Parts: C-alpha cells; structure tokens; sequence
RNA sequence: AGAACUGGCGAUGCGGGAUGAACCGAACGUAGAGUUAAGGUGCCGGAAUACACGCUCAUCAGACAAAAGGUGUUAGUUCAUCUAGACAGCCGGACGGUGGCCAUGGAAGUCGGAAUCCGCUAAGGAGUGUGUAACAACUCACCGGCCGAAUGAACUA
RNA sequence: GCUUGUGGCAGUCAAGCGAGCGACAUUGCUAUCAUACCGAAGCAGAAUUCGGUAAGCGUCUAAUACCUACUGAU
C-alpha cells in the first residue's frame, strides 16, 4: 500500500571491505575481488558503522520493493563466496560406457569435455567461465569438483555441464547415464 | 519384455540421482505454471483450461464439505 | 494477491486452542493445593514410552505438563502473581522443558527416584559421540556393522536417495545393495555430533548415549519454602 | 468388455447414420446445430458409459506387452517346486535371466523364462514362481500341464526355506497324476 | 408482433461526431465587433505536454460470447487469534491393547472389507502421504522447544 | 457488435440469489497430414499414442490437410 520505507541491513565481517557509490559494486576480501551492476534495480544504499550496509526503498511498491531483498540477498552471497567459497561436487556415472571427461585449453580457452556418453561418438565442450576451476576430486571415482567465487558463474557452468550431456529419445527411467550436482557447499571446510 | 523389469531395474540400480530434485522442483512450479496458463493459453484452449479449473475447484469444494460434515460424527 | 496459498490435508485430528491452556492453568492452581510437594523438571526430550512408564512408576506423584509461560503464569511470575508463598521463585528458575512434578513424596525420595533412575536415548546435536562407529567397505547394514553381519540384514535400497542427497556420504547402489566405496567414519569417541550425523546414526538405531532427567527446583506446599539441586 | 466395446460402436454407427438421415429435413440454422449437438451429445454419452472397460483395457493392455514369449511347441523344460526352494538361482546360472534368491517364500510373482543352446539346438526354460488355491498356483499348474515340456521338480535335503521334506513328498504326491 | 405516444425525416441548410437521415447543438438576408452549445485544448487541427486525488504492464489494454480462473494489481466486509508468544521458519515428541477383527501364499496404517474405544500425554488418525514381497525408515495434523507482531480463511470494489 | 466440442428432461444433489429460482456432477433406453524442436505415457530398442511451437516447404511416397496493375524496353 505504497509504503513509506523499507530497508534491510547487510553485514559484513571484518575479513571482507566493499566501497559503495553508482550501483557498480565492489567487493574485495581474502579470496580475491568481486563486483556485480544493480543500475537497473534501483535502490539506494548507506552504510552506518562500516560494518552494517543499510538498503532501503522509498514510495516503493510491493513489486519494487521485492528487489529491495533481492538486493541484500546477492550483497550477502557475494561476501559469503568471497570469504569462504563455494565448491560444487559434480558427479557423473555410466553402466556400459566409461563416460571420459577431459579439460583442453584449445585457442587459448579453457573447456570442459564428455566423451564416450551412451557410446556417442560427438565431442561435446563447455567453456569455462571465468573464476571456476576444475580439478578431480580424490579417493572418489568418476567425480569433478567445481570451484569458484562468483556463485552465478559456478553454478551456471556446472548447469551446463549436467545439462548438455541430455538423454535424447531415450527411457529416461532405465538410462541413469548422465552428470549430475551431487552436493553443495563451499570451499573452506568450516 | 519378459517382466515388470522396470521396476526391477529401478530397485537394482536407482532412479536418475537428481530425479527426487527435479520432481520436487516440478511440482513446486506448478504453482506458478497454472497461473502462467491462466493468464495465456487463448482461444479454446483458455476456455477448456477454465471449465477443467472450475471443475476441479468444485470437486475440492465437495470433499472439503464431506470431510467437514463427517469429522464431528 | 501472489501470496502462496497454505497446503492442507484432510487429517482426522483438529486444533485444541487455547482451551486446552486455559484447562492446564486452572489445574495448576487446583492441583496445587492438594499434592504436598511440587518440582518443575529440566527434561530437554523424552521419549513418550519412556515418559508413560515414568508416569506408570510415579502415577501416585501426578506430573503436569505444558508452554512454560503458560506456567509460569500459574505460578506466578512474581510475589504479586504467586498462587502460594514463595511458589514464584521456581517459575523464575526454569528454562526449558516444563516438566511441573506435583508429589506428595519429601525431598528424599525425589532425589534418590531421579538419581537410581536411567535410561538410554540418541545422541543429540552438539554432544560428543558415546562410541566409535566405521562403516565397513563394502555393502551397508541396518546397524552399520556394529553387530555381526551374519545377522544384520542390508539397509533396504529404498532410503539409498535420501543418503545420496542428505547426508553426503558416497552411498551407492550395486544390485540393488547399498555401497559406499570407503569405511565412511561418521562419528568417533569425542567428535561433536552434527546435525546429519545424529540423524544418521538415528537411523542407524545406535542409542549408545545414557539419558537420565534432571530436576531444576524445588517447592513444598506446607513450608513455603523453594531450593534448587543439580542432582540429575 | 469386448462385447461392451462392439455394442458401443455399433450403437454409434446407428445413431451417426440416423442422425445423417434426420438433419436432411432441418429448416434453420439453429434447428440444423442442434441437431449436430445431439449427435455429438449421443457419441459422447455412449463413450462415457464406457467409462469402466477403457480403464480396464487400459491396464491389461499396459500388462500383457510385457509378458513372456514362449512357444509351447518347441522343446522346452519346465522347473517346478516349493515356492524359491532355491529353483531361483537354478534359473540365474542356467540362463541370462536375473531372478533374486532371497529366502522368503514368493521370491519370484510370474513365469520368469530364459533361453540357452544346446547342440545348437534352441531351447528355453520357464521358472514356476511355487506351488503350496491361488492364481499363481493355478498359471503354475496350467504352465506344467497344457506346455509340451518336461517339469523338473525341486526339493531341499537341508532346512532352506523352512520347509520339510515330508511337505514336499507330499505336494509332489498330490500334483503327480497331472505330470 | 397488436396498437396509441410525442418528436427527426419528407420540403432542411449550418457546427461537432475521421465522411452518414435516425446522434448532440441549432429562429438560415448582406458586412463589423464580442459571448456560447455540442465537440475539444500532444501535431495534422484554432485551444494548458493545465492543477490535484488513484488506478494499468496489457505479444491489437485503452481512447456479445462473462458463469468463472490467474501465486496480476489497489481498496473494504464477515469470521480468527495475538507479549498466556500472531503467521512463517529450524529442531524434538509423534504412545500403549495392536501385528485391533476379517480378507491370505506374503501385507503389521497405508493390497481390499466394515468398526474407527477406552488407558495416558502439553501432543498421537486402528493412519493425510512417501516406501518395502512383508516389518522397517521419513513425513503431516496434533503439540512442545527456539523466534519476536500481526497474521490466517471466504467474500464486496 | 453473426459463427466453433459435450442429445431434452423426471428426481437426487444446490455452492449462491430471494416469495421462487439456479452452477457443476450423476441414475434413467438413448484452427498442422509429413519433415523440424520439446513434454508425458509400461517410454527396454525399434515402432507408436497424446500434448505444445512451427504455414519454411510438400501435401504409391517421409506425407499424399474501356482505364490502372503486371514481366520487358526507351
């Protein structure tokens, strides 16, 4: 009912600092830096103590103001991903074939490849999306472990690694051959 | 095609590993997918859409009823 | 609009209001006229079995249940609240589980019935784990290999899904038998208990952990007077 | 349900032919639409009265494409005993076929068949599920008679099953006139 | 459709309606000044992109198919409780005859048939669901612990 | 401000309006053909059913649902 003013308080660790001014971010901590662009959101920001960032909506609607924790909620993954991570446990299993998972750095950029499904004889590609890293995980079989700052990133490469490899004109119920997200967390095992 | 394989298989081997998570997810969005149907779907289609909804909301109706009359005796 | 709508299932039980505290309040102040003694019991959980056959053992010392601000408000907050001298002063004390004991037996025998008294019950989160418990290498057993194998049937394959995506271990499923590819140490002597891993061993049936309920205060109806003890 | 089915469609027919027959006379537009809306009405009425035997055929149709193909013609050997005596694993290592052995009684629910060569000569074996009435006793009992196969009954000398000898020599006893 | 009704048209110019006989205005000679009706005041097109209260994101909005549905949006009516802890969220309890009685190869709450009680707890359905050949195992609805104020259900605009 | 898919009605329902009516169910005899891209289905494969986008192209085979304009040339 067009109210007055919302807002909701972001906080911030000591481990991490952000500077704050037109809605280009930035984010900087032990991990590395971390910047994101909200120009089309629409909100203000105002920090109290250094450690309490406030964001609060003026003669905003409900719809509007739905962006006003949207806004904190990607504010508070940002930091949490800059000081602790996220690390994505991305399985894969097969029946008959040996799926076979390669990384190329072909042209210069780095892929992720998948062979061998259901016995296919196509290479299929990823590209890697900046800050993720790819490395096997040990005394695990047949698994690869994503990691990476930027949860969006990570999350969207490891989506498109379990997505590309689709079972087509197929029982989806009998053939379990495929990549799946098995667990996840983050980097720091805290 | 000798038996009900398919649920022996099942039981012997599993479901896809992410089939719980994409049923769950499923059926979630269908809150969001009846209204998107609502608001789409035009020409006969809207107007079969909209009987099955009335139907299924009188049938809730009546069950609820039924339940309400038979649950103080 | 856009509010999502609350699910709701025909059950055959309805809601009790605030009838059924307004009827444990009157019961307080009626009951405490009669019974000789009152306590209020630290019971953080209690299995209903074991509560019933402390009931049955103590069925001549009714026990009176409920919210603690209920309670607390029919004891009295305060002197200017209390139903009987002194009777505020254990409303204050507790914290927890209710657990209102009315007795008609003295001090003593409180003490030594809730000292002799113990039961065994599942280690809860952010307790240390009783024992040590390693899955063995290969196929998975109801109790986890903590008695022969000969005996334990293998975990039915059904809650294999719920292990894969809860619990993190690497279970696995080989003919339709649970597997895990490594002797998976869920917990040892001295590691604090996580959540998953006290619903694991939940699952597990491994109820090694010793449970015994603890008394927080003290009233007596004829002397006016309140104490506390740690006795367990 | 068959019948149902033919009687339907029958009656469908007839009322689409006199319905044809009838709206030739129609005067107006509306007279003519309600006319086609009776038919349709009818077909319609006549295919929810049908509304029980489509569900079965349904089901026995979605049940019969996965049974077995066997040809009772053709040399073939039957196995038959006491319900998972340990014919089970007989039919596991005798053919392809992946048939559990576990200990309680029904281990098997339906005529489990497997095929193997010998001499170059094709042969095939069907597994009784067990015999004690019941359904499955009975399409035991039909599988044993009406098939030109052999039957290989299945006894245990040890305790597996929880079942003595002497109720085996006694169900062999009461089934022998028929095989 | 049977008529009576009073007006427009016929014998009617003119202004507005993008151009019409069923609409609105309108007492028709030649010129000048000033005020109006309908109709308008973004440009075509003479006149404020005037003031102020709210409504709408609509893949032909906008300048009789309709009774309903939409987790579209903005306001009210009737029933709900609420600092004895509103709603939601995270944990725990979630019993005992009992594996109730029949149905039987095996089903104990969940394959079917009817009963559906007392005993007790702040709270337990002879079970609202998931699942096992059958027990098991998870879960609601019923309460308790944490958390600190408005929320839950149907209707009128 | 025409047209498109569920035969009239006797009683039973009867949400709601307000004397009397009446939705949704029920007993009574009675604008895609194929190719292309996706979702569901006892979808093992093959083959096939239903549902959505798609008018680009075809429709025994994969399938056979007297003056202005005009192309040309000064």
């Amino acid at each position: 009912m067009k109210y007055i003013q919302t807002e909701q308080q972001i906080e911030v660790p000591e481990g991490v600092t952000v500077s704050i001014k037109s809605r280009i971010v930035k984010v900087v901590g032990p991990r590395g830096t971390l910047t994101k662009n909200l120009k089309h959101i629409d909100v203000t920001f105002t920090k109290v103590n250094n450690q309490l960032i406030k964001v609060a909506v003026h003669n905003g609607g409900r719809k509007h103001v739905a962006a006003l924790r949207t806004v904190k909620s990607l504010v508070d993954n940002m930091i949490t991903g800059v000081t602790k991570g996220y690390k994505y446990k991305m399985r894969y299993v097969y029946a008959h074939f040996p799926i076979n998972v390669n990384i190329v750095e072909k042209d210069g950029a780095k892929f992720i490849e998948v062979r061998n499904f259901l016995g296919d004889k196509k290479i299929r590609n990823v590209p890697v999306r900046d800050g993720v890293t790819i490395e096997f995980s040990t005394n695990v079989k047949d698994e690869i472990v994503l990691s990476g700052n930027s949860v969006e990133d990570v999350s969207q490469n490891a989506a498109d690694l379990q997505q590309i490899c689709r079972v087509r004109n197929k029982d989806i119920r009998k053939f379990l051959d495929g990549i799946y997200v098995s667990h996840k967390g983050f980097i720091t095992e805290d | 095609p000798q038996n009900d394989y398919i649920e022996r298989h099942i039981k012997q081997h599993g479901k896809r590993l992410d089939h719980e998570e994409r049923k769950r997810k499923r059926e979630a969005r269908e809150s969001h997918k009846i209204s998107e149907r609502a608001q789409k779907l035009t020409g006969w289609k809207g107007k079969q859409f909209a009987k099955k909804r009335y139907a299924e909301k009188v049938s809730m109706r009546k069950k609820i009823k039924a339940h309400e009359q038979s649950k103080v005796k | 609009r856009s509010k999502r709508s609350k699910l709701v299932t025909l059950a055959q039980t309805d809601k009790k209001g605030r009838e059924n505290k307004e009827r444990i309040f009157d019961e307080v102040r009626e009951a405490l006229d009669t019974y000789r003694y009152v306590w209020v019991l630290h019971l953080d959980d209690v299995r209903t079995p074991v509560l019933q056959e402390i009931r049955t053992s103590w069925a001549g010392s009714k026990l009176i249940m409920g919210k603690r601000k209920v309670l607390q408000k029919a004891l009295g907050e305060k002197r200017e609240e209390e139903y009987k001298e002194n009777l505020y002063q254990l409303s204050k004390l507790c914290s927890g589980v209710t657990g209102l004991l009315f007795t008609d037996e003295d001090v003593n025998t409180v003490k030594e019935y809730f000292k002799s008294y113990v039961r065994s019950d599942y280690s809860r989160p952010n307790t240390k784990a009783p024992l040590t418990f390693t899955i063995p290498e290969g196929i998975v057993y109801s109790r986890g290999g903590q008695i022969p194998a000969e005996e334990d049937v293998p975990m039915i394959h059904s809650l294999e899904p719920t292990m894969r995506n809860k619990f993190e271990i690497p279970t696995k499923i080989k003919a339709g038998k649970i597997t895990i590819d490594s002797p998976y140490l869920v917990c040892t002597e001295g590691e604090k208990l996580d959540v998953r891993q006290a619903l694991i061993l939940k699952q597990f049936g491994i109820a090694a952990s010793e449970f015994k309920v603890k008394v927080s205060a003290y009233y007596d109806n004829d002397s006016s007077t309140v104490e506390s003890t740690n006795i367990n | 349900s068959l019948a149902a089915i033919s009687r339907a469609k029958s009656l469908v027919e007839q009322v689409a032919r006199d319905y044809v027959r009838l709206l030739k006379f129609g005067q107006s537009l509306f007279q003519c639409k309600q006319l086609k809306r009776a038919a349709l009405g009818r077909m319609a009425t006549i295919v929810k009265k049908l509304r029980d035997p489509l569900a079965y055929l349904e089901q026995v149709r979605q049940h019969i494409g996965r049974l077995p193909s066997i040809d009772p013609n053709t040399r073939t050997l039957l196995i038959c005993g006491y319900p998972n005596v340990g014919k089970s694993s007989f039919l596991r290592c005798i053919t392809k076929s992946d048939v559990d052995v576990q200990p309680y009684a029904f281990t098997t629910k339906s005529l489990y068949v497997g095929h193997f060569d010998y001499k170059y000569l094709r042969f095939q074996a069907i597994d009784t599920p067990g015999i004690l009435m019941n359904n499955i006793e009975m399409q035991s009992i039909y599988a044993i008679a009406h098939l030109r196969s052999c039957v290989l009954y299945f006894m245990d000398l040890s305790e597996q099953c929880g079942f003595t000898i002497e109720a085996q020599v006694k169900l062999f006893h009461s089934i022998k006139p028929l095989f």
